């Protein structure tokens, strides 16, 4: 039958599947913001134009949150050890590309918070470079939905 | 074996223990005095 | 700056160590001298549920913690020439003590199931209550963490937002939707915690 | 008063003792001797080396340091590692150990030693002068030696600081200062003696007054002492010097208690009672008086275990001397007749060499 | 990396506000087209009532003169700095250092040659640009002894670690003062950006490349005003710190040019410099090429303040207000001397 | 019988030396003799 | 039945209630010391006032102190391995939370004196945040005076 | 006959692959973007000729994905345990080489962006050292696909 | 029938209690003697007035010496491992309620001095906040003395 | 008797090989092209003549891949432990000796690029550097082939 | 001459450390009940890190003592005070050690 | 001429590693009750730290009193002085390692 | 050109490597005493370091 604990695997999948991607998705948005702050304090027009970064931000945080809402939902007592072995791998590996995006979607958007702030051309080009950025966390949420499906 | 099992939880609360302390400590001796006063 | 050096030569040590070790026992071929049902089927589930709930209360009170000081050195030293700000910038610690509580109503979650076993063998005894504490310590410890990177970005975007307002306090609000945002993640944290801690039973 | 005098016999017994040999003694007095038979060509004579001048000026401190040294070693039995045999070693007959029910003994001894028992009834007797040579080739002479070397030189360092506090009397007499005496000298030279004469009177007790006839459940010095300073007295554990001791230690005690008040308050007290009389700001002098019995109290202490250093430097030139015999002129002798003494040869001037 | 936007606001939230709050409080371009609708020196005192500046002249002379507003405006810059610094900690403490160092040189120069020629350290006393605080025992009162004030330049003075560079006295009377001071100058910039480097967060991006441009301003003018006075090539080459862009290559051409065009042609290689040289006509009766550096500096300044989590903000307000207070001056000579027509002759701080 | 046990405690108390002996030495390592007085005029 | 070792994790959840507590207080005087040394030079008249923080800092000392001897009084030799759990967990998050209260009430307490050193208006906000600060501690009091007893 | 835990060596060489080649990604967007943002302040005319990089890391990316969905199509419950090392160290290579591609292309990029600012000329061979990065990638995915069909 | 090494535990208490209060007082009085050395040498006139914190290092050895004393003068053979680890417990809090006291009182002792020096209106607050700090190690000691009865 | 830890080995020295390896590719590459970043401006016209230590790290990256894929076809179920044992040194030898050559030739182009931004001279000696970058990549290769065939 | 008081301390916790040592050392044997050996260790570490406080102590304060005392002659005085202070730290130690040594 | 004065008594470190070392060396055997060779271990990491205790203070004193005399010659009488200390320290350390190594 | 001596000597050091360890492999064998692949190890990692 089940060995027994066997949920252990499945239960720190939903974690990690979380935890890392959130950690990224704050980081983005706080350093973004504190950009925009100067922002703020420099010329008020641009501000519909700041709230890029941290929509996306959100959007790694709902790249952690549907893998760990599904394995949330899979979670059960009698567990087979195989599935939850896909369980903890989707989630670990989610969790730290939803970092991955994360800080890569800050340190891009602080970047473009002063290329803006002198010349608004380059506005087009830095939603382009942040764009790669939030590929990169779908490509973290695929292969944990392969996985975790599997 | 190796390891006496009644122990082994508490061998990892003490790591937790001195996990938060060793926190504390660098947090402290962050501290420093004051330079001359203003005025 | 030696502090960092200690830690970084006990990180090494550690590692190191354990490396050693696995490739010897996996070169003598010892027999499950490495037993994980060894290490794990001592462990009582109490340490599940009061860990979690540990954690879950924590993390959320350090992350709120920070917050608080972040944003309140921030005010003091923006309400130096402009004492207006501290009209619009209080919510920031408003949100920090909501950090807080996201984490202390979970910890009252997990603490409804409070249970004892009076059960001593651990071959397919309890085998329910083992998934369901632990589950607790999941849920507990992500909740935990949730709140406390909630609470420092909502800090420090709240100091970034109170330096801001000192020269203009009309974009206040334009800087705090991202404060919402922050909080938007934290309530990510408390729903994996609910679903982790929805079909759990204690004894 | 002028501590010159005293340090000119006291210095040379301290250097002695702590270069207890008889060879090097013989050494450096001829290099002395060399130096004061060589007075007036040296004197008529420039010399840059500073520390050449420096040891010369002092040659005759030299002359004493030597002689001291000699007479040291002489007590000691040592000499290049090695004691003098004047066949006094009287106490151990072996024949006689033969007859001591040891028979055929020699049987087990091709792989132990059979360390000589205690009091076997025939044995007995001292040496003439210092430690009995048999001591100098045993095993447990680390063990027998050191020990009493270490009580040895805490009873030099006593009765050297006695005659000290003795001299701070004199200087009290001679500057008519009451005060130093009825709250000075008197009550701190009887709190030093009421610990230190009694420990040494207990150690001459033991020496004694108890022999291997009870060895076995012996008494011990320092748990003695252990028990007087805790105010601890079991009632078994350790053989009792004699009759009503706890009382007299208890008494011992209760007298040193006594003699801090003294030095600590009553001699301010006695300032400001004839400045009141005669009418200085009491806070300060009682200040200087308790940082008084503060050092006083503590030097005596520390002094006390640092005399000790005496017992270490002893030891120190003794197993360096034994090393440098061990390895040096030991690997010299041979069974082999001319290259034996042509290696010899090198081997001693080397070993002269590294001695000095 | 990770090591900033953590730990600078612990220990600098306050000072961070206070300086962004005085930030805040520059005087913008119509403040000044405010001032220079005055046309006399009363109401430019009025203007300057306004705006937190003015209210300084009460209890003083009523006439109005250039002395009395520089001197108002150099001590509210001292005032201000003084008590901001008072307030800190040892990491902004050191920066704070280097910021009085850059002035410690000017006023270490103004008290040597005062002793080859001898003159009293008390008279020089009050000569002294403030800020310069000696208040250190042993460099006052040296019965005029070149070596009095060089051993208390090297125990109590800070500078003794530029001046293991400048010793013995042998350079302080053969080799002219101004040399001594430029090598001195050059020395502080290199111990500055090392330190600067050290501290690798928001701090050091900010510094690195203001400092590389003042750097290579000072080398290129150094080559400017060189061609017309006796000094040897390699005399000139010393004098260029290494903390630049044109330290790797770029100097050496500076170092054999000899004419203006030659040292525009060095110029060309960097588009940043090429910009400012060929804005730099040289035209009679236009800006000039310093005005240009000004501008750069300036804007540089302005640039600084979009991060937070970097001490350059201190210094990039020091610069800002005296550059502030500099323009001030002009436009009072502007109106004392009836020339209105060359009113456009300052540079803004935005 | 028992093993584990000494083990243990034979490993903390070891680390425990080394860690106190290890701090210490780092500590004197690093002294600063003032860098000033005389030492001004020997750089 | 009573498993062995049952008792030293209550014991230590006690210690680390007071001990964290303790650095948090130790922390909230230690920089509000700083603080009130530097200030009074200039401003001598508002040092009463300046003790805000640091009865605060007092008061989180009482609250590792309360846990602490709660627990201590509630030990026994005869535990069922579930109340010195219940103990340790309770005293060891009274003791962090007592930090980060501390610690808290310490920086923010040196911020607001140098605020009401150069702006009066600054000292109601000062005492605003303290006392969320001490909000927080009296959480950590609370929840874990519902653990030792759940 | 395989026993348990044979599963466990693939699913994380799937996530590792993954895993690493996505930090790589992510810092390749993370230092040459920045460059741009501090670069094109005053050449906004080179805004569509430095994209080329940033693609770069993000064909790291689909390296990463390919080998980690390989891995994920071809794994089971029931495996020799010798294909699961196979996975393991096939994921492990190829993400880390993607790593390895990320730095490289992170530096050079961020060089060549104020390299070609300054002499336009740089531009021949900026993206052929690029290639040169993408090379190295290309032979991470040589080996991972050697080692996973083995 | 008693555990082996039982006693163990109280005695390493007694010395945590002792060494960790010792290192308190060897830094209280440290640094606040060498402000001592810099603020007295010219305003001599305040020797009298600055050696509280030196006494306070005293009475923080003096708990640590009563604490230590005590628990080696209850030790025995027979204990049932509970009393040993209450002991180690009531050490350990104690000796680093002390180690934190002494810091807190050396620093707070310093920073009043030469406020004092500036400022001769502080002393009699100084000493209030030095007496916050003792009270905090005194708590310590209460809890300590609680455990160590028990 | 073959047991299934060897060839998890052989695995382990493919990829440890192919691993470092390319960590000192993408590293010298990396130093490589922010010597010539640094160079252009003044020599624009060697643009051409500078790519030879990119090239060169290519050959330390053919070295590694060369080793690692003709381990990863060795790869088998039936080992004695020995020919593993082979495979796993002489990967790891390969491979950090890479490592260490990749290191060589970024520092030593870098070097070398910038000193001949002004001295065209130095190119000679520069590739007398080269080659011995080479002999150390070489030196690599040649034992772990040595290992491969034994 | 004067100046040499803190280095004679400094040789004092010497003592303390040495005569705890040398009194573990005899108090020594092989087959011991493993109590009081166990009490001895403890005595060791006790005494040692007591001495340890007492040189740092020692040798810090002397430092700043002896360049104050140049200066202001008036904190000589209370430079011997905190002499003394570290005096007190070492035999805190000693007292326990000696406590541990027979109990 | 001066220069040599500390390094000559720096030697005597050395001497001491020597001291225990060749004893030991000498007197090694092996049927050892396992205790005695413990003792031995304890006597020769004493002895080695102690010569670290003396060679830190030395190396750090010397070169401090020998830059004082180099400015100050009164300063020599006060470098010797405090000289003695260390090696005082250094013969501590023998004096416990020679005590466990005959114990 | 001169200054390329230490360089062709960097090539020699890790001659003093490589050589020692041609000798390894020539000298290795699966069914090998326990006592020479020990002195093959002693070796290698000694002359390595030595290298180092």
């Amino acid at each position: 039958n089940n060995p027994e604990y066997s949920s252990f695997f499945g239960v720190m999948g939903a974690s990690s599947a979380m935890v890392f991607s959130a950690m990224g998705a704050a980081y983005g948005t706080a350093k973004s913001g504190t950009g925009i702050a100067a922002m703020s304090v420099m010329r008020p027009e641009l501000i519909m134009k700041s709230i890029i970064p941290v929509v996306m931000a959100g959007i790694i945080a709902i790249y952690g949150l549907v893998v760990a809402v599904l394995i949330a939902n899979s979670l059960t007592d009698g567990i087979t050890l195989y599935r939850s072995f896909l369980q903890l791998g989707a989630g670990l590996s989610v969790g730290l590309s939803g970092l991955a995006a994360g800080f890569a979607i800050g340190i891009v958007g602080d970047a473009g918070v002063r290329g803006t702030a002198q010349q608004p051309r380059l506005f087009v080009g830095m939603i382009l470079i942040l764009i790669f950025a939030e590929v990169l966390g779908l490509y973290g949420l695929i292969v944990a939905l392969i996985l975790s499906t599997k | 074996g190796f390891f006496s099992p009644g122990i082994w939880m508490g061998l990892l609360t003490t790591l937790f223990m001195l996990f938060i302390f060793t926190y504390g400590l660098h947090m402290i001796l962050s501290l420093k005095t004051m330079d001359r006063f203003d005025d | 700056t030696g502090l960092e050096l200690l830690y970084l030569g006990i990180f090494v040590a550690f590692w190191a160590c354990m490396v050693v070790v696995g490739i010897c026992y996996t070169i003598f071929d010892l027999g499950f001298r490495f037993d994980v049902a060894w290490f794990l089927t001592e462990t009582s589930p109490f340490m599940w549920s009061n860990l979690g709930i540990g954690l879950a209360i924590s993390l959320s009170v350090v992350g709120a913690a920070w917050g608080i000081y972040i944003t309140g050195s921030s005010i003091i030293g923006g309400g130096v020439k402009a004492p207006r700000i501290k009209t619009k910038n209080l919510v920031s610690i408003i949100f920090c003590e909501a950090v807080a509580i996201y984490g202390i109503i979970m910890a009252i979650v997990i603490s409804n199931m409070a249970e004892p076993f009076s059960a001593t063998e651990p071959k397919a005894i309890g085998h329910r209550n083992y998934h369901a504490g632990y589950s607790m310590f999941g849920a507990g410890l992500t909740v935990g963490l949730s709140n406390l990177f909630c609470g420092v970005c909502v800090g420090i975007v709240g100091s970034g937002a109170a330096l801001a307002d000192a020269q203009n306090p009309s974009l206040f609000v334009k800087i705090l939707i991202v404060e919402i945002f922050g909080s938007a993640i934290g309530l990510f944290g408390v729903i994996v915690a609910i679903l982790q801690t929805s079909r759990v039973k204690m004894g | 008063i002028n501590p010159a005098p005293y340090t000119v016999i006291t210095f040379p017994f301290l250097f002695a003792v702590m270069f207890g040999d008889f060879g090097h003694g013989i050494l450096m007095t001829l290099f002395a001797v060399w130096m004061v038979l060589r007075e007036s060509r040296i004197l008529s004579q420039k010399h840059e080396n500073e520390m050449f001048s420096m040891v010369f000026s002092g040659r005759y401190i030299i002359l004493l340091m030597g002689l001291f040294s000699i007479y040291t070693g002489l007590i000691y039995n040592d000499c290049f590692s090695k004691s003098l045999n004047i066949f006094g070693s009287s106490w151990s007959v072996r024949p006689m150990f033969t007859q001591g029910n040891w028979t055929e003994e020699t049987l087990l001894g091709s792989s132990v030693l059979q360390l000589n028992p205690a009091i076997p009834g025939v044995f007995g007797g001292p040496y003439p002068f210092g430690i009995d040579p048999i001591w100098n080739i045993a095993t447990n002479k680390l063990t027998f030696l050191n020990s009493f070397k270490m009580k040895m030189s805490v009873i030099l360092g006593i009765i050297h600081m006695l005659f000290g506090v003795s001299l701070s009397l004199f200087n009290h007499i001679y500057f008519k200062k009451p005060l130093n005496i009825y709250f000075g000298f008197i009550p701190e030279i009887i709190f030093m003696s009421s610990l230190f004469g009694y420990l040494v009177i207990l150690i001459f007790y033991k020496w004694t007054a108890y022999d291997a006839h009870s060895s076995r459940n012996a008494p011990s010095l320092l748990i003695h002492f252990i028990n007087m300073f805790l105010f601890s007295y079991p009632e078994s554990g350790n053989a009792m010097l004699y009759s009503g001791q706890k009382g007299i230690q208890c008494f011992l005690i209760v007298v040193a208690m006594l003699c801090v008040p003294w030095m600590l308050l009553f001699k301010p007290l006695i300032l400001r009672h004839q400045y009141l009389r005669k009418k200085f700001d009491f806070g300060d002098t009682m200040v200087h008086q308790a940082i008084h019995t503060i050092e006083y109290c503590l030097g005596c202490i520390s002094n006390t275990a640092s005399y000790l250093r005496l017992w270490a430097l002893s030891l120190a030139h003794a197993q360096l001397s034994e090393v440098l015999w061990t390895m040096v002129i030991h690997i010299g002798l041979h069974v082999r007749s001319l290259a034996g003494g042509l290696g010899l040869f090198f081997i001693f001037a080397a070993f002269a060499t590294l001695t000095v | 990396s990770f090591f900033p936007e953590l730990y600078f606001n612990v220990d600098n939230g306050y000072l961070e506000g206070l300086v962004r709050g005085l930030k805040a409080g520059v005087l913008s371009q119509a403040d000044y087209l405010n001032l220079v609708q005055c046309e006399t020196l009363e109401d430019l005192k009025l203007h300057l009532q306004s705006t937190d500046y003015g209210n300084f002249l009460a209890n003083e002379a009523s006439p109005l003169t250039v002395s009395v507003i520089d001197d108002k405006l150099k001590e509210k810059m001292v005032v201000e700095f003084r008590h901001m610094r008072n307030h800190a900690y040892e990491p902004l403490a050191s920066f704070l250092d280097f910021i009085t160092y850059s002035y410690m040189i000017d006023n270490v120069i103004l008290l040597i040659t005062g002793t080859l020629h001898q003159r009293s350290i008390a008279e020089l006393v009050p000569k002294c640009h403030p800020l310069g605080s000696f208040e250190q025992m042993e460099a006052v009162n040296i019965a005029q002894t070149p070596a009095e004030l060089y051993n208390a330049i090297l125990v109590d003075t800070p500078l003794a670690a530029f001046f293991q560079d400048c010793i013995s006295e042998q350079d302080l009377d053969e080799m002219n003062i101004e040399i001594i001071r430029n090598t001195l100058y050059k020395a502080y910039l290199e111990s500055f950006y090392k330190f600067c480097t050290l501290l690798g967060g928001t701090t050091a991006d900010a510094m690195c490349p203001i400092l590389e441009f003042e750097a290579d301003r000072r080398a290129f003018i150094i080559t400017i005003n060189s061609f017309g006075t006796e000094l040897s090539k390699e005399d000139r080459a010393k004098l260029f710190p290494h903390c630049g862009r044109l330290y790797p290559e770029g100097l050496a051409q500076l170092a054999r040019a000899d004419d203006y065009e030659q040292v525009k042609n060095v110029a060309d290689y960097y588009p940043e410099y090429k910009l400012l040289f060929e804005g730099a006509g040289s035209n009679p009766g236009d800006k000039t090429l310093e005005d240009r550096f000004f501008e750069h500096e300036v804007k540089l300044n302005k640039l600084a303040f979009l991060n937070q989590f970097h001490f350059g903000v201190f210094y990039a307000f020091v610069k800002l207000k005296e550059q502030e207070c500099r323009n001030i001056v002009w436009i009072a000579e502007c109106i004392a001397q009836r020339h209105r027509a060359k009113i456009d002759n300052y540079i803004p701080i935005f | 019988l028992e093993y584990s046990v000494v083990f243990n405690l034979v490993l903390w108390i070891m680390i425990g030396l080394a860690l106190a002996v290890i701090i210490t030495s780092y500590n004197i390592w690093n002294m600063d003799p003032g860098y000033d007085s005389i030492i001004y005029r020997m750089t």
